[PDB]
């Protein structure tokens, strides 16, 4: 779908979960 | 999940629980990829060494769950299976090569705050995110330790490991249809999937479009969270052609 | 140790 991978309680509300930043910080390239 | 932590409410809305009807017990994890399709590991359904060979009627799909054992009224949705599709070249005899299976639900599931599909990667997604060092997230209601069971869904973030290192950590033959993840002894941090987490998703959040993509499927390991060992996952993109074929043909 | 689910789910 075009809405896949966007969580109602997080991305949809522009709220971040407690550890997703750890993932982002690992994506260096 | 070993050395992980309690998941937040609605943190993994695509998380699916494969539930055995009788005896009522956790069968495996899985993921929601559309309103009628669920992705999981083939060994969750077919594994002769352990006399495992489930048919559609033997299990149920429980979506939107958080608590492991409780019936989450008004939150989770339970679905019946219309048909199971196991990769025709799944190798259960040796190394679980192509450990992947699809399950079509009898009725489409309604999305909610707790139920939502995860994206499947395309070639560029895979190329850009599947790099040693990059971290993914694994979730499940499996064992908390190798040798017990969580109250709620568990989560752990783990770095993808260099192929030579994956290869050098085991006597088992590794294929391009799998990748391993986990911390090294020197990295200090721990974490791993474990029995019961099989079929669950290994996801990554694209920094480009900020969507979650399922890059892997909890497949196998030797023990759980052991130093010098890593968890192995089915490479979802590598097998996307098969996924698309099944869905295009039967859905 | 799983709580019973509604009978409607066979
Ligand atoms: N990432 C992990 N640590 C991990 C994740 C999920 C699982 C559960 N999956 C299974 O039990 C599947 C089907 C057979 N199997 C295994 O993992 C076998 N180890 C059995 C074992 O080590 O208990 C491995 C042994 C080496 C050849 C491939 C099969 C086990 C470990
Ligand atoms: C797994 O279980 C299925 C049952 O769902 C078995 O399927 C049978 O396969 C044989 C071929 O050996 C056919 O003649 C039968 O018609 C199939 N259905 C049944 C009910 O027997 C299957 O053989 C089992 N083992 C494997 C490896 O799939
Ligand atoms: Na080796
Ligand atoms: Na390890």
């Amino acid at each position: 779908e075009a809405d896949c991978g966007l969580r109602p309680l997080f991305e949809k509300k522009s709220l971040e979960d407690k550890t997703e930043r750890e993932l982002l910080e690992s994506y260096i390239d | 999940i070993v050395e992980g932590s309690d998941a937040e409410i609605g943190m993994s809305p695509w998380q699916v629980m494969l539930f055995r009807k009788s005896p009522q017990e956790l069968l495996c994890g899985a993921s929601l990829i559309s309103d009628r399709w669920v992705l999981t590991a083939a060994h969750c359904l077919l594994y002769p060494p352990w006399d495992k060979n489930f048919t559609e009627n033997d299990l149920l799909v429980r979506i939107g769950k958080h608590s492991r054992t409780r019936y989450e009224r008004n939150i989770e949705k339970i679905s019946m299976l219309e048909k199971i599709y196991i990769h025709p070249r799944y190798n259960w005899r040796e190394n679980l090569d192509r450990d992947i299976a699809l399950m079509k639900l009898k009725k489409p599931v309604a999305f909610s705050d707790y139920i939502h599909p995860v994206c499947l990667p395309d070639r560029e997604t895979a190329a850009s995110l599947l790099q040693a060092g990059y971290k993914g997230r694994v979730t499940g209601w499996g064992n908390l330790k190798e040798t017990g069971q969580p109250s709620v869904l568990q989560v752990v973030n783990l770095p993808i490991v260099e192929r030579p290192v994956c290869k050098d950590s085991t006597r088992i033959r590794i294929t391009d249809n799998m990748f391993c993840a986990g911390y090294k002894p020197d990295e200090g941090k721990r974490g791993d999937a474990c029995e019961g987490d099989s079929g669950g998703p290994f996801v990554m959040k694209s920094p480009f479009n900020n969507r979650w993509y399922q890059m892997g499927i909890v497949s196998w390991g030797e023990g759980c969270d052991r130093d010098g060992k890593y968890g192995f996952y089915t490479h979802v993109f590598r097998l996307k052609k098969w996924i698309q074929k099944v869905i295009d043909q039967f859905g | 140790d799983f709580e019973e689910i509604p009978e409607e789910y066979l």
